[PDB]
């Protein structure tokens, strides 16, 4: 059991989700989300007569304020039985050490808490950011079905009438189909993100291949965002007017891995959509009488007396994050 | 059971101050739970303050030209004052109005011990009661933290603001805690006022260079805690155990084969027998009364009994061992435990006057180590405020300004605890040679036996005449 | 065994005061139940107060410009008052009516003792049998809660309204509680009257700032609570079972297989062999007479007996156990057992004379510490009595006025316990010496020997005239 | 074991009057039974009082503007009606008539022991034998309960009606229950007269505020009294049981199978076998005379013996167990037992002389906080009544009337127990450095030598001259 204050990471790297799109964080007092109170877009227009001032604005009740937060709650053992992680010879005499074992072992503990965390709300990123739908789901807990609202014209597909793979080459243009799903996003869509096969098919055709400009022509801050994370973002390049993308990024499930994305699936949008991260309370007495139930994570150290005589990690979450506007990106499933 | 405990190895302030608050609140848990912080924070009290802490001014006459009778009166006139200011009834000399110069030392020398360094403030009191519009309010250790509670800083270091050569120039106070309820906000506090006033005096002992923080109890303390535990323990189950009894009921029957046959024939299908057997068992016991003593021997029926054979019996040895780990941290925390806890085994002459003398040469060092700071400041502080109010009159020969010479002009030495006793013959016959030799000068003297030459030669002065007047024997 | 008493990790304020009933109630427990606390607050009596306590005024003649006869000669008048009206037979100075000064300084003393804090209130009586209309009534330390047991607040703590410095202003006075059926309600009072006058006089030793109640006992004697009642449990088994002895009888019978085959043929149909052994036996038992010593053998059929085999058999080692924590905890309250329960163990000379001396300046210390407070505060309220009553005289001269000078005017000193005797050759080497070399002045003599010089010397007048008269030598 | 003996937890006064009566009623059980009680009140009795306590009255002359030499002169006529009228000696002085002076002391200390608190009235003697019409007849503690035994009430307590603010109005006195079949009534009886006159003197020592009754002793000596009966009962058992001896008969038989099968068939239909067998074993020892001392070996046919297996054996610690509590107890209840039971085991000179002074000088405390109580009431109301009679003369510059300064008039002093004698030498040397140094007044020379120092000096005139006159040395 050792302090709450021994969880420093600096080891912030989510897959330009959470980080880019999703920045709108709203941890709350309260358990679930009540869209009616975060104010989201304003009311943004109207002006008053150059004689007196008008009415008093309010955040605009959202018309559904209600929804169960993801509240997360792992744990595991840092017993010192293990030998550890050690880092090439930096003198494992401190490994030797129960103390330093521990703290470094709670360390490892924790850090593989937080991706975990962070790895599921991806999972709920992607879901939500191809679907609109969210599937608030676990055993022993009802399945809500959490929907931002993304429009049928969002979810129209490439595989209704012609298909990639059912075209030419050599000769078809893509970029046709390209403005046809980017033009009801509700903006302007900067970044083409595929999954590996859906970009394959995408780069077969030529003109996409003499089209596309694999020069660095520094853009943004999105080639500083893949030396950073050059794990499962992929910066093609150019493809002239806007940036290819591909993500090939994997979850490790219970007894097996799979890719995150899809077999063929594309959102057409902006890098900078509005997304919530709305979260609930923390059940942790602690959290309570010290007023962290209003915040991101909790970590802990503690020791159980009794039957399980143990000493465990326990990290506790509540995220529910969604997109302000699902109709920002238009979800195409491809040939 | 090093885990419960953990050095890191590093340069003791970085050693410490990470794990501040926990060795700090288990001192705490210590000195509550533990009689021995209280006796040795008692008798600390006892030798190097004991009754009063008596000041006493001596301006560089020398050095600054000043003449000696000069200087000698004006002290008078000083000491005068200090002591009709420090003798205030009403315990009013402190802003929480319920501390007088006594407590004020006392509670700095207890905080100095216990946390190693003590805070005291020069504020302005209103209450005219008094001539000397200054008090000093003391400021606990809990209060110095970065400001809220940011871990230590670049040059922002658990609290204090330095710089980069360390220079401490102020401190980051939180607000009180007491209720339980308050929050804490920190306040800008320096250290001094440019002008060499002491505003803030923060008296610690630093064991290296760069320490901000003193010296613990707990870090050497838990091994009591564990022994006191350990002993306790195991004198509660040598107790308990001397004579504890199992009282059951075994029986020849046991026919080895027949018992198995019996019992197989139980377990398949002939639990009747059992049945038959506890009802003539049940009718045994309760035809007997089987009973031992005042209470019923508890329901053994034949061929189940406790093995209460036991592990070695081999002297505890937790006798030479508390004798040798008491001995031990005894003259290790400084003060012995012949006294801590009082013991006169096989103890001689020698050994009592030799071990009186070092331990109180000791308490000496240590008086004049973390008591004559808080006595220099506050009486720099209080001298400051008589010369603002021209109560005292300065020297006209002034060599040097009094804002220039602070520390010439508030040259001062203090004495603490009354007149040593220990043996009499020593002291006695100590004095004699002294007297007769010339070898003891008045001021040493006057420390020796903790009075005043001025006023013992007055009052014998008296003495002579009233005896000649009364027609006693001078 | 930590389970039924239990520290929090804090300061100690908040550590105790949550706690603050069941600590004081066990407390009352055990020094009801213990001899331990009333030889304790005994010997502190008798070290302290003794057999009385005697007020010395001595007015600040240097500081205030006083003459050092008229000082003497109003603390002459003084004096003679103060022990005229204190001397009252009646026990009429509490309102009470039932306790003079002695006692007094005696429930003060002991209840700072016990709960760290003391309680006088300055009121006004209106019986006319004495001239000073001012009594003091020692106010219950239960009294003190928030207004209606109401917990700590912000400025309102356990009963005391304070700001947020701290500052003690007054206090919630719960109404008494004897009967054991009277409600409590809550009344104000405050600490202090704004002129200086000591109305409601609470003395505490805070140990740190900000604490407003004083120190335990029990919270340190629950140790001797469990080890009384150990040794006191372990002493009974071992004297009721050094010869606890099991009278059962056997038989040689038990044919292993044909003792199983008869008992199961008497659990399945055969119980005839089981009455008619019983009735044999019991034949047996009453042909015999089966009788060992004044009393029957317990009725034991054949086939079953007690195994009082036992459990380890060294020395239980609560011999030096006892010595060891008896030695500890003795040293650590603070006045040693060798007296608080008398040993004689192979203790000498200077053991005598060292424990006597440091023992005996030590409660000096005590003395010092927690009697000058309350002896100040009602000399304080007395004499300002006398002055509204003009009684005795304040000089002419007075630089200050009483108001404002009331510690410089009210500087007092107090005397405790009488003469000091533990060797004889001790205290008379020292008197000839200080006598021979003058270094003894009339007030540390007076303080050494519990005499008067004035009185001395005109006594020692009175004895040489008689000698004188009567043909005695001078 | 805690069982017979229940503590609850409150403040003492409401712990201890709910169960006054069992307490008391086994205080006395244990008083009578044992002789530590005896012993430890004829100690005090020898202590306190000795052989006579001596009245010495100081008018405060000084104060009162009366000559120090009328003031003398008013004491001689005072102290000879005072000796005078004590020394009766028919024992007329008590209503009872039947104790003199020095028994109103001794049972008012007894009783002011026991029970802590002592009940005496002034009451107006008709017998005509003195010139003075008062006797003081003292009221026993069963007298004061609730009129008609009722339990404590708003004001009335115990039998003390009181106000709310606790002043003891008066008393509920229960009528005597000797012969053991008188009824109680309750008679009213007032504390004091208003004009200060002393009707009902109730001196008793409360631990705390608003108590009414005393200390008790059995409280604290169940211990004993169940520590004596288990090492009584112990010693008993292992005189016993040293050498008890059990004289069974065994034989060789014991045919397993064979003894088994005789046995069922003797139950079944063959009881021959076991008539002629036990016709067998009765010739056996009735031919063999089966005698083993000069007692016959108890009847017992082969095969039964008893099993006298014992408990363990190791040495049963009483010896250390009893010393140490012995010792504990000793200097708990106060008097040390190596003389209350008057041990000389290894206890040396330093030893001797340190517990001899500090206990006579604990005993000088106890002397004048429960002796001078009794003694300044009864010298007040013999005094009023002198003051009634004109035995003796008021001075006539009187500053205050007798009826308003009682207090002052009848100032008092008195000296207990004879001329301590411990050592000799050490008595000797203080005597001749006090008579050399001047440091011992007639007052205090007179209370440690038990003397007067004009009867001294009158007696020296009287040695001088005859030895003058007859020829002797002076």
């Amino acid at each position: 059991a050792q302090l709450l204050a021994a969880n420093e990471q600096k080891f912030k790297f989510d897959p330009l989700f959470l980080r880019l799109f999703f920045r709108e964080s709203y941890p709350f007092t309260t358990e679930k989300v009540y869209l009616s109170q975060i104010p989201g877009l304003v009311n943004m227009a109207l002006y008053v007569s150059p004689i007196v001032s008008g009415e008093v604005i309010r955040s605009r009740g959202g018309s559904t304020s209600e929804f169960t937060p993801g509240y997360v709650k792992p744990k595991h053992e840092v017993n010192p039985q293990m030998t550890l992680r050690r880092l090439p010879d930096e003198d494992p005499q401190n490994l030797a050490d129960p103390a330093y074992r521990r703290r470094r072992i709670i360390m490892q503990n924790m850090r593989d808490e937080e991706l975990a965390i962070a790895q599921v709300e991806e999972m709920q990123a992607v879901s939500a950011v191809l679907k609109g739908k969210y599937t608030m789901t676990g055993e022993a807990f009802d399945p809500v079905e959490v929907d931002m609202g993304r429009s049928e014209e969002n979810n129209i597909t490439q595989s209704g009438g012609t298909e990639w793979s059912k075209r030419d080459k050599s000769t078809y243009d893509p970029t046709d189909d390209i403005e046809a799903y980017a033009l009801n996003a509700s903006g302007v869509v900067n970044i083409i993100v595929f999954d590996p096969k859906g970009w394959a098919l995408f780069r077969s055709f030529k003109a996409v291949k003499e089209k596309l400009d694999t020069r660095r022509g520094s853009n943004s801050e999105l080639e500083t965002a893949v030396k950073d994370l050059g794990k499962a973002v992929s910066y093609k390049g150019m493809y002239g007017d806007v940036a290819i993308v591909v993500y090939s990024g994997q979850y490790v499930e219970n007894g097996v891995k799979k890719n995150f994305l899809p077999d063929n699936t594309m959102v057409l949008g902006n890098t900078q959509a509005r997304g919530l991260r709305t979260y609930g309370c923390i059940q942790d007495a602690d959290a309570q009488r010290e007023g962290i139930n209003a915040s991101a994570r909790y970590p802990k150290n503690w020791v159980t007396t009794g039957d399980p005589a143990r000493e465990f990690t326990m990290i506790q979450s509540a995220p529910l994050m969604l997109l302000a506007d699902p109709d920002e990106f238009v979800s195409v499933q491809l040939a | 059971q090093l885990r419960s405990w953990n050095p890191p190895s590093e340069s003791v302030d970085a050693a410490l101050l990470p794990n501040f608050t926990r060795g700090n609140a288990r001192a705490d848990d210590l000195v509550r739970n533990n009689g021995y912080a209280a006796n040795a924070i008692q008798l600390h009290q006892d030798h190097i303050v004991g009754s009063f802490f008596r000041l006493s001014h001596r301006p560089s006459w020398r050095y600054l030209g000043i003449g000696e009778e000069e200087a000698r009166a004006f002290s008078r006139e000083v000491e005068a004052a200090w002591k009709e200011f420090a003798e205030d009834d009403c315990c009013c000399i402190d802003v929480e109005r319920k501390r007088t110069f006594t407590m004020m030392i006392r509670e700095g020398v207890a905080m100095h011990a216990f946390n190693g360094e003590l805070f005291v403030q020069a504020t302005w009191d209103t209450s005219s009661s008094r001539l000397f519009r200054t008090q000093f309010r003391m400021v606990s250790p809990k209060r110095i933290s970065n400001p809220n509670n940011t871990g230590d800083s670049r040059n922002c270091r658990a609290g204090v603001q330095i710089n980069d050569s360390g220079a401490a120039l102020g401190y980051y106070v939180s607000e009180d805690g007491y209720p339980g309820w308050m929050p804490q906000k920190w306040t800008w506090i320096p250290r001094e006022l440019p002008g060499g006033r002491a505003s803030f005096i923060h008296v610690f002992e630093p064991v290296e260079d760069g320490q901000t923080r003193g010296a613990n109890v707990f870090y050497s303390v838990m091994e009591q805690m564990k022994m006191l535990d350990t002993l306790q323990n195991t004198q509660l189950q040598s107790a308990i155990v001397k004579a504890m009894y199992a009282a059951t009921i075994e029986s020849e029957l046991d026919t080895q084969s027949a018992m198995d046959f019996i019992l197989g024939a139980n377990s398949q299908e002939q639990r009747e027998r059992l049945t038959g057997w506890i009802g003539e068992i049940a009718a045994y016991y309760a035809a007997a009364p089987v009973r031992l003593g005042g209470a019923k021997v508890p329901h053994l029926m034949p061929g189940d009994s406790l093995n209460l054979q036991t592990a070695q019996d081999t002297d505890n040895g937790y006798s030479v061992f508390e004798q040798s780990l008491l001995r031990y941290i005894a003259a290790g925390l400084g003060v012995s435990y012949e006294q801590l806890s009082r013991n006169y085994a096989q103890m001689s002459y020698s050994t009592a006057r030799a071990s009186a003398n070092e331990s109180w040469a000791y308490f000496m060092g240590r008086r004049k180590f973390v008591a004559s700071r808080q006595a220099s400041q506050m009486f720099l502080c209080w001298l400051e405020e008589a010369i603002v109010r021209r109560v005292v009159t300065l020297p006209s020969k002034a060599r040097f300004s009094f804002q220039e010479a602070r520390s010439a002009w508030g040259n001062c030495d203090w004495i603490g605890s009354g007149r040593m006793a220990i043996d009499g013959l020593k002291e006695v016959q100590e004095a004699v040679m002294l007297i007769e030799a010339g070898l003891s000068t008045y001021e040493k003297e006057c420390a020796k036996r903790g009075d005043d030459y001025q006023e013992i030669f007055a009052q014998q002065v008296r003495e002579t005449m009233e005896r000649r007047a009364a027609g006693l024997k001078p």
